[PDB]
């Protein structure tokens, strides 16, 4: 709970209880323009 | 000194996340007359 409230502003879908997804957010945030992303995400993303 | 008691006894007294606070925030949208640019001194949110 506490946890969730203090980084609902950082990210644009924080509300969503999805949190594994926030990940993505991250690495939005930490990559360069024109930056290489490598990630082993479970098939949930893709198909649910 | 005086910001700095303020600071412990909203972090400590009044039970508030420092997280939740910010010391200085510049404006050049010339919000009254502090600097060049008006700032605050003590700002704490809620989760927005």
């Amino acid at each position: 709970t506490q946890t969730q409230r203090e980084v609902r502003n950082a990210f644009l879908f924080g509300d969503k209880k999805n949190s594994e997804n926030l990940f993505i957010e991250r690495y939005y945030q930490l990559l360069k323009e024109g930056g290489r992303l490598g990630v082993v995400l479970p098939e949930s993303v893709f198909d649910t | 000194i005086v910001r700095a008691f303020l600071i412990d006894r909203l972090v400590n007294e009044l039970d508030y996340k420092p997280e939740y606070l910010e010391t200085e925030k510049e404006y050049t949208i010339k919000g009254g007359h502090s600097k060049i640019n008006p700032r605050v001194d003590v700002l704490v949110k809620d989760d927005k």
